[PDB]
Formats: C-alpha cells, structure tokens, sequence
C-alpha cells in the first residue's frame, strides 16, 4: 500500500479552457537523494512529513 | 567501403526506458586504427598504412507501438520518485593496475 | 443609476488558482484499480473523452 | 551473485479461457 | 496549518526561520561571544535574512518612470522655458530627487 | 610547457586552546543543533547555450519547475575558444591559455546585450505589471533611438540603468547618486561602466568624401615606414588620411556613442521592485502563494560575432549545506538547492 | 557540474578586502588592464618646442 | 604577423576618448601591461625552468 | 544531499532492501505481469540478495 | 509579482468564454439596440468563436 | 492475443532515425550529437537504439 | 523624385448628440467589463527567411514553444529586391520602386512551391494520421501524374 | 521543410504563422487610457531566431 | 548634437517628497554660451561660432 | 560649519527573520 | 557582485 | 618556505600573528587600518630571479 | 438586399430613466 511519504504533485499552470495542465513531482527539494548520515532519518523525513502535513491541512 | 550498426555498452543507458521529451545525446568515436582494428599479427597499423574515415552517423531507434492510453498509464507510474528504474554495472571493478 | 455584467463560467483566475491547487500528496501511489488513478497529473489528458491525444 | 545480474519483478501470467495474454492490470 | 508548505524544509536549512543566535543552544552563544576576539565562530553559521512579502510594493498597474511632453515651449533668443503638468496618481508618491 | 608535481603536503595550523575549553567547545557543537551551516557565495545553477557565429538571438527553454526561493538572473557572454568543458576533466580543444572568463570573472563581452525577455509559461511576460517604458522586454541598449530613451552619451537605456543601480546598490528612487565605495567594489557595475563617443564623417552629408583604404592613405609620408614597422621611406608631402573637424575645412560628422562593462556580470532581481531586500526575496516567497510549478522561457539578443560565442546564464538560487558531527570521526552533511535540484542532479 | 566555485571564490574576496592588494602565497594578484589602453584618450603631443 | 602602422598610428579619433570597435571584442586581459600577470610571472623569476 | 547512508543507501539504491516488487507500485507490478509476455518492463529494477 | 503567471485573462480577451450581450453591462447593451440606425457601436466588442 | 487494445492506432513510425544535429571531426576522435525525442505517449528503450 | 510635406493636418468628425446621451454613454464605457477590444485582419507572427539564389529547399527550425491557440500557416515567396525592412526606418539598400507584394497582397509567386513537410519533435509527421493521400508530405504540385494524383 | 523552384535571383520565403492578436482598449477615467495586448502562441516576448 | 540629464539644484524642491495631485512645474533654461560652455583658454565663444 | 541635518537619532530596527520593522 | 546579507550573529 | 622567497612558514606565522592576529583561521590580506607603514605586510616583498 | 430608404427605430436613446435630484 503505503509507499514511502511522497514528495507533493505541484500543478502547472495554462491560459485556461479549465484544466491545470496537469502535475508532475517535485523535483526542486531534497529528501530522497543520498549522501548524509543514518541519524538523518528522523530528522530530514520528519521535515518531509511535516511538509505533507502542512499540505493536508 | 563498410556499413556497420554498433550498440551502446555502457550500464546506465544499456536498457533505460526514456519517457516522453527532448534530449541531448552526444558520444564521442576514436579514429585510432589501432585501437579499433584487430589484426592476427599483432602489427603496426598506424605504421604499416591503414587509414579509416567516418562518412555519415545516424542514430537509429526503434519505438514499440502501443497503445496511447495504456502508454500513458505506463508514463504515469514511471515518473512517480517510488518507481524508480535502477541497474547494476555486470561486472562491478574497481580498476587498479600496478605494473 | 447603472449596474455591471451577468456571471461568468470559465477557467479559474490566477489569485484563486493557488487557492484550488494546493498541492497533491498521493500516499500510496498507483495502488487498486485503474479508475481510481489520477489520470489528472497528465498533461495530455482530457477528462471529457476519458482518453489521452497529443496528437504526436 | 559472484557478478550481478539480480533483477525482475515480474512472474507474467496469462488468463484463463483458453491462455489469454495480458489481464491489463488488475 | 494555513502556512507555506516549504517552510519546515528552510527552517532547517536556514534560508528562512530564526537568526542563528536564537537557533543555537544558550551556552554555544556565550561561549562564542567570550572567545570572539581570537577564534570566531560566527562565520560558521547562517543568519536567515528575509523581505517582506506584503505591505511593502505593488507593481500593479504602475510604470516605474513616466515621460512627460512640454505643454509649453517658448524659443527665445537665449532662453526657452518649458512647462508640464505633472499628474502624481492616488496611492503613489513621488520623490523630487529623482525628477530630472 | 609542461608541468611535473614531486611531493605535496598538507598543512593544518591548530589555534592551542585549552585542554578543558575544548572539550566545552566539542560537547557543545555534537548537538544536532548546533550544527554549522554554510552557503555558496554566489549561489548558482549555471547553464550555458552556445550562440551560433553572427547568431542574432538564442531562445532558452526550460521545463516547469518550482520556483520555490528563487532570486535573479544574472548573464554575461563568453567565448568558446576561452571557455573549457566543466563536468570533464581534461579538454582535449581547448588550446587556449588566456584569461578564462568562465572562472576569472575577467568578463568583457558585456556590451553587445541588446535585450532580455522573461517569460512564465510562455505566455505572460514576468515584466508584465508595465513596470518598463517598453512594456514587455527589458532593452539593454538601443539601436535606433529617436524617442530619446539613453541614458548619458551612450546607447544604454534609460530602464536598464535603473534596473542595474537597484539591484546593485538600490538607488533609483532617491536619484542616481553616485554610491560609496564600500558598496562599490571591484566587480560592481557602477565603477565599470565607461560612456565614451566620437564624431566621424559620413557621405550621406559630406560631398567630397573619398573612401580612401588603408593602403592608399599617407599621412606623415617620409617620416614611417610604408605598412610595415621598417625604416621611413617617401618624401615630405601634404597629408590626406582624416578630415578636419577642428575649424578650418570642418567635415560634416555622425555621432557613434557606445559603452563598456569589463568584469561586471548583467544582473535582474527576481523581486517586485528591483531594490534589494534580504537575500530570499519576496517573489521566493510567492511561490509558496503561488505553489505550482511554471515553464521558463527566455529570449535574448546580442550582436553578430564572427567568432562562436556562448551565453553564460547564473540562476541564483540557495546552495546550502548543514554539516553536523555526531560522533566522533563522524561528518556528514544534507545539502539543499532549492528551485534548481537540490541532488542526483547533472554529473 | 552546474556549481561553479572557482568563480565563486573571486567574488568572496571582492567582498572581502581589496583585491588590488598583492598577496604572493596564495597568489592573489587580480587581473586588470590598464584603462589607457582599451580606452585610448588621444589628446595630441605637446610638442610645441 | 605584423600590422601596418598606419592602422592605428596617432592620429586615430584624436580628441576624444573610444576604445576601437576591432579592441572591443578583444579580450583585454590577454595583455602584456596586464600587471597582475606580470606580478605572477616574474614571481616565478625570469628563468624558462622554475 | 538527502539522508540515505549506511545500510539506509544499501535500501535506496537496492542494495540489500525489499523485493524488488515492493519497492514498485502495486499497479506497476501488476502490468509488469500482464504485458512482459511481448514487452518486458522487468529487468530494469534491482533485486536484492543478502 | 509571481503569481499572475498565467492568464485566465484568456478571456479577458474575448476569444473563450462569453458573447457581447452577456460581459456588457444590461444598460449598455440596451443603449446599443436603441441607437444602431445611426451610430453603430458593435464593432468595439469581440465575440469569441470557439 | 489482446484485442488491438496494446497495440496504437493513430499512426506512428516503428523505425526512426535521428539525425547529427552537430558533427566535430579532428584527428583522432569524431563527436556526434543527435536530438533524440519522444513523441508523447510513446515509450522508448534504450536498449534498441544503435 | 522628392516629395515634401508642407501641412500634415489633423481632423476629426464628431457625431453631435445631446449631452445626456453622451453622459450617459460615458459612464457605461467606463466600468472594466464595457471594456472594448479589437483584434487585426491577419493576425500573425511574420517572419521571413531567405532563400539563396538557386536553393530547392529551406529548412524551418522553431524553438520548443506553446501552440494554445494556435491557427494555420500561410506562405507565399517574395524577393529580395522587391522587400524593404520595416524595422528599420533607415534602408539604404532598397532601389526598387514598383509593387511590392509584402506591403500590398500583389504575391504571384505561388506556383513555384513543390512541397512542404510539417513535423512535430523531428518525428511527428502532422497529417500523418494517413489524412492525406500521400500521408507525410503535401505536395503542392508535381510532375508525372503517377496514377492520377 | 519547403521545396522550393530554383530562381535566378535571391527570394525570402514569406510564413505566416496566425495567431490571435488582440488588444483591451478602454478608458477608465478623463485623460486615462489603458490597453493590455495579448498575442497568443507567438507572444511578444517570444519569437524565432 | 547632444543628450544630457540635467539635475534639480535648488534647495527646497530637490529632496521633496510630493504627494498626489496636479502640479504645474515650469523651470527655464539658459541659451547663453558663455555660461553652458566652459573654454580652457577662457576665449568668448560668442566672439566665434 | 556649512552643513545639513536630518532625522537620524532612529535607526533601522529589523530583525535576522524580516527586513522591516512593521507598522500598525 | 553583492550577494547576501551580514551572516553573522551580532555579538 | 613561503612561496618564492626563503623565509619561514613558522616565521610568516608569527609575524602574522604579532601584527593582525590572524593565521589560525587562515592567512589573510590585513586592512588598511591594520597595517601601516611601520607594520610587516605592506613592507614583505619576496622576489625570485634565474 | 435592394432597399434605398433607411428605418427609423421609431424610439429614442436610453429606455432608462433617472429621478430628479
């Protein structure tokens, strides 16, 4: 079910007929790349939870 | 005069799927007889005279049809950061020589 | 005296595009049926033939 | 193992009434 | 909550959120301050530094400059004099050190 | 020319602190909170697009992004001949050993700019709130300018100058006074930007203009060598190479006026009003109310060249690292470049 | 590849200091054209004598 | 490759102040009174073998 | 650049994680079944083995 | 400004959406049916073909 | 088989081929770039390109 | 030839109307959704590329760009001679003085076109949904009937 | 791609590319004037070399 | 021919901050040679062309 | 003494988290 | 050029 | 050494420590303010010849 | 359409009507 905690779908933008021109990932932000230490893991996806939290509510 | 297709070896693009867009695609080909050319004595070639030029380069590329919709399913569940496509290098070598 | 023009329908404005598109989090991706996917992250889509033309 | 060559999720599989290739996702 | 979805991650990474000098623990900042005459620490850290997102500008609807056209010319012989009616519009201001 | 390397050393200068103030020191800063942080000077994305030779305009196209604390562009033009390929080491064509601008800042090709267009989504110019006296596009210089747009004996616009004492110093409001030298450096716009104009005769006005070429010219005859540094050949004779413009027989002349920035790179904030205010700017911030992600189209316009030439475009961004030790021979870091990817990235 | 620091360095220490200072160790010594050369301000000999 | 000296000679714009358009495209660093190379040149003494 | 390291980076780049059908969607792995009999999408995605 | 980035000003300009008779204003609209025999004004007003 | 319902129907080339886009050639290496581009809701392997 | 110009003259006719009627009519067109709007005859992006002497084929290379809103495409052949630039209100080079088919709708080189091909990424033939009859290319005109086309 | 017939002389080839180019013209107070003008696909920032 | 900006000097108008209204600004200017001109052997240039 | 003098015993206040000072 | 604010805490 | 001249790096140290305090958070340029005529930076001039 | 005589549209400007002050 459940695959990792996702990085958020940004929508684009468009001269409008109504749509969104759909979305894509997030590809300017970190939080699943490599290189750091493994105390991270609650402390850059903890900071990644809390941006989908934000996003929810 | 020869005509020859030649493949790409290298690990990261060996079996890729590359999605819809644009890109740049650039590789460099030696000239160097030697290097390219085998012989069963083990020669000179540079010395002995043999000569190689390129005349035309195409990139070939063969798409499978499919259908749009099941294509963009497909496009849908591959740009997604938990459906990543990763490889292996077949022989994985750290490359040192010491004479 | 004098009043102004009938309501219109159309694409959403752009100070009110932030408000309806804040963005997405799908937490178990591509999981169920198909029918169930957003097909609307694809922006080649139309949701009103339910079918997918680029013309490409 | 002894060089890399570990890969696959995939099983394929073919339904029923007769062999009948692609179930096109459940 | 209501807030900017990316402020967790700049809070963080001190693009944004508190000076460090209120992110740091207590005793790091007095330990810097007493030994700041011979092995700074300050440059070891960030200090977010931030513009106002509101209240501040509005380009709406505003050139930055306007051009004004004489409404008066007089070409005398070792004088001219020009006029313009300058129009300053209502929610604007203008500074006389930039007129020119 | 070559170069050998026998022995390198590296050298660690330790401060002698205290035994016990140290260990203080140590304790103190194993804290996830206490964690040091630096940032890139110029924090940058840096793209380059090769112009064509005599190529008059290159488009830049760019994918849709988050734009998430961005900051302006800044752009400046190269030479392919001085510019060697990063990302590689060794470059096989490049046999030059001059200045390199790319790494130098030793830039001196900025006078040849002729207009920038921004452009979100491909259909609305960023310069769009007719914030400009030319609405959409900023112009950099004008060619053709009968509607009195320069700024002082030079091509460059009235606009321009504006938009580059903001960004560079924020003045433009107050006047153009000129800044202190505090905040005048070496690579600063003002200190680099040199007006200069000369008259020079026509044909369209003047009617006893003889186009006389280089080799038919003589002026100081018998006195210089002829077309050559070699000993002075000829007689004395009257002159015949320029024409007067002091009083006697003064030639009807045209004005050629242009300017010159050497070491200065073009630069455009990413903000509402071009001043500076705090280095995440307030348009940063408004794609976190605009969350979305916009396409990034570019135009620019540059003179001929007949050398091939390139378009250096610096995207600013934030290039951040947090280094943190938890432990003892342990260093790790999470690193962050936020509207340009921020990781796997280009190799 | 899309950092460049080498760049980035000179920058710094325009910031920092001037840069028209000579520093033989670690080589500091700014490029600089004499602006007598590229701008060529023709004023004529005084000859006269 | 030598120049005419009669390209530019002492006369070229003579009262004035411009910078010669076949110079403005020339790199200006790449000169010999460039003084910050010749401070990194002769830093290393006027030998070929240093 | 992010935090994956140690035996977390031996879990992102697959290296001794999961099944390699775990790591994908339910719904990839599911046309990874359906139409690798003509066009195999499989042998593109690492499997681990410990 | 980063938020206007796109136009919904798509019909703004009337090339989408509405016909004049439904953006004008109702007292414009009866000024115009009311004064055609001798000053035409319907020409100062797109209608979008769609 | 499957219905049609795997396979296009709106015409597309199985075979392509691309074009240098640019062409470097020296004395002991040749450089070739080609755009290489992906109609939409197309599928490409690299595995067949040569 | 040369022509002056002694008097560049300005006029204006005003439909005389009761002050009323005109107040009126002020106020309606001054509210933002009475704002009026006009749009050109041909509204197009012009853009000319040369053609050297003896050439039998020009490429068109356009940047990747939105097509929102997008019509057709018109073409016709001019020539260089009989073609002044606008952009430039300086034009030394121009020394013909008959028609000139930009400015003025006087083409008459339309039958001097072979074909045109139209294609989408470098690999998109655009009617190429078999539309046409010889799907990827029109041909405007050919020689030898070929069964009739 | 366009096929051309050889000529003698030098020719331009002439596209049009149509598009919609509209303006908003309207007055909203005495002496005020205004117009937005929007150029949809080729927009007047962006254009071909 | 020439193009210049020319500066408010005048002690009261030249750091005002003027708020929204109509104002009527008229400052004249000076045709004189002899005072808009500067000669480096102090020669009248209304004495010469 | 030919000299100015303006409105300086008030300074820029700002915080390191926003480059102005508010106002109600 | 001038890039970034004082990033450093006023001690 | 210090680069192209035969004094010290444990002598350059001292007298960069003696005279503007710096050299444990690397060697600098001093400010005017710093060094003046009678002070050790304004008045070191290595030289090298061949 | 074959017609040389306009209409009137037999009604004056403006329908609507204002109170006096």
């Amino acid at each position: 079910m459940s695959k990792e905690i996702p990085t958020p779908y940004m929508w684009s933008y468009q001269p409008q007929m109504g749509l969104a021109a759909g979305a894509a990932q997030d590809y300017s932000t970190r939080m699943n790349w490599l290189s750091a230490g493994p105390a991270m893991i609650s402390r850059v996806n903890d900071i990644r939870a809390h941006r989908n939290q934000i996003l929810l509510e | 005069p020869f005509h020859i297709q030649v493949p790409q070896k290298f690990f990261a693009i060996k079996s890729l799927l590359l999605l819809p867009g644009s890109y740049t695609y650039e590789w460099n080909f030696r000239k160097d007889v030697n290097m390219i050319l085998q012989s069963s004595l083990g020669n000179d070639l540079r010395t002995d005279g043999a000569s190689i030029s390129f005349t035309s380069i195409n990139l070939y590329a063969t798409f499978f049809p499919m259908a749009h919709n099941t294509a963009s399913t497909l496009e849908a569940m591959l740009r997604n950061d938990t459906n990543d496509q990763s490889f292996n290098d077949y022989l994985s070598a750290a490359n040192m020589l010491y004479p | 005296e004098s009043s102004s023009s009938q309501p219109r329908s159309g694409g959403i404005g752009t100070l009110q595009f932030v408000e309806e598109f804040t963005p997405s989090v799908y937490f178990n991706p591509f999981s169920g049926s198909p029918g169930h996917y957003p097909d609307e992250f694809i922006p080649n889509f139309d949701a009103i033939s339910e079918s997918v033309d680029g013309y490409d | 193992d002894i060089n890399f060559s570990s890969l696959a999720p995939r099983h394929g599989t073919r339904p029923f009434m007769g062999t009948w290739s692609d179930i096109g996702t459940s | 909550m209501a807030t900017p979805s990316m402020l967790p991650q700049w809070a963080y990474m001190h693009i944004a959120g508190q000076d460090a000098s209120e992110y740091l623990s207590p005793g790091l900042v007095q330990f810097a301050r007493a030994t700041d005459t011979y092995f700074s620490l300050g440059n070891k850290f960030r200090n977010p530094t931030v513009a106002p997102t509101h209240d501040v500008t509005t380009d709406r609807s505003q050139r930055l400059t306007l051009r004004f056209v004489p409404v008066d010319r007089e070409d005398n012989t070792y004088s001219y004099k020009v006029r313009y009616t300058l129009a300053v519009g209502d929610n604007r201001v203008l500074d006389m050190a930039s007129t020119y | 020319a070559s170069i050998s390397f026998t022995s390198i050393n590296l050298y660690a200068t330790f401060f002698p602190m205290a035994h016990n103030t140290a260990s203080t020191l140590e304790a103190m800063l194993r804290n996830d909170t206490n964690d040091q942080s630096f940032n890139d000077y110029l924090s940058a994305a840096n793209m380059l697009y090769p112009i064509p030779a005599n190529a008059t305009n290159v488009p830049i196209s760019i994918p849709s992004r988050n734009w998430a604390a961005f900051r302006g562009w800044s752009f400046t033009r190269l030479k392919t001949k001085e510019t060697p390929s990063l990302g590689s080491g060794f470059d096989p064509y490049f046999v030059y050993s001059g200045s390199i601008p790319y790494l130098d800042g030793t830039f001196y090709l900025n006078h040849t700019f002729k207009k920038v267009s921004i452009t979100f989504d491909s259909s609305v110019s960023w310069p769009g709130n007719d914030r400009l006296l030319t609405p959409n596009e900023f112009e950099i210089k004008r060619t053709v300018d009968g509607e009195g747009y320069n700024v002082a004996q030079c091509n460059m616009t009235k606009d321009w100058f504006l938009v580059q004492m903001l960004a560079h110093y924020n003045i433009g409001y107050q006047g153009f006074y000129v800044p202190e030298g505090y905040k005048d450096r070496m690579y600063s716009f003002f200190r680099n930007f040199q007006p200069m104009s000369r008259q020079v005769v026509d044909e369209v006005n003047y009617k006893d203009y003889q186009a006389v070429t280089l080799a038919y010219q003589h002026n100081n005859s018998g006195f210089v060598g002829y077309l050559a540094p070699t000993m002075r050949q000829g007689q004395p004779y009257p002159a015949n190479y320029p024409y007067p413009l002091i009083g006697k027989s003064a030639v009807t002349s045209v004005t050629q006026k242009k300017f010159l920035c050497d070491r200065v790179m073009w630069r455009i904030p990413f903000s509402s009003n071009f001043m500076s205010m705090g280095a995440l700017t307030d348009l940063g911030q408004n794609m976190l109310y605009a969350n979305s992600a916009h396409a990034l189209d570019m135009n620019f316009e540059v003179d001929p060249m007949d050398e091939s030439t390139l378009l250096y475009v610096v995207f600013e961004v934030f290039d951040v690292v947090r280094v943190h030790q938890p432990h003892r021979g342990v260093i790790e870091a999470v690193y962050l470049r936020t509207p340009f990817s921020a990781g796997n990235a280009t190799t | 590849q899309d950092r460049n620091t080498e760049l980035s360095y000179q920058l710094l220490l325009d910031s920092l200091g001037d840069r028209t200072r000579y520093f033989s160790m670690w080589n500091q010594a700014v490029d600089s054209y004499d602006p007598d050369v590229r701008i060529i301000e023709n004023h004529g000999v005084e000859d006269e004598l | 490759r030598v120049v005419p000296p009669s390209l530019v000679d002492a006369y070229i714009n003579i009262g004035a102040r411009w910078s010669l358009d076949p110079m403005d495209n020339v790199n200006p660093f790449n000169h010999h009174r460039n003084a910050g190379l010749r401070y990194r040149s002769m830093l290393l003494g006027n030998g070929r073998y240093v």
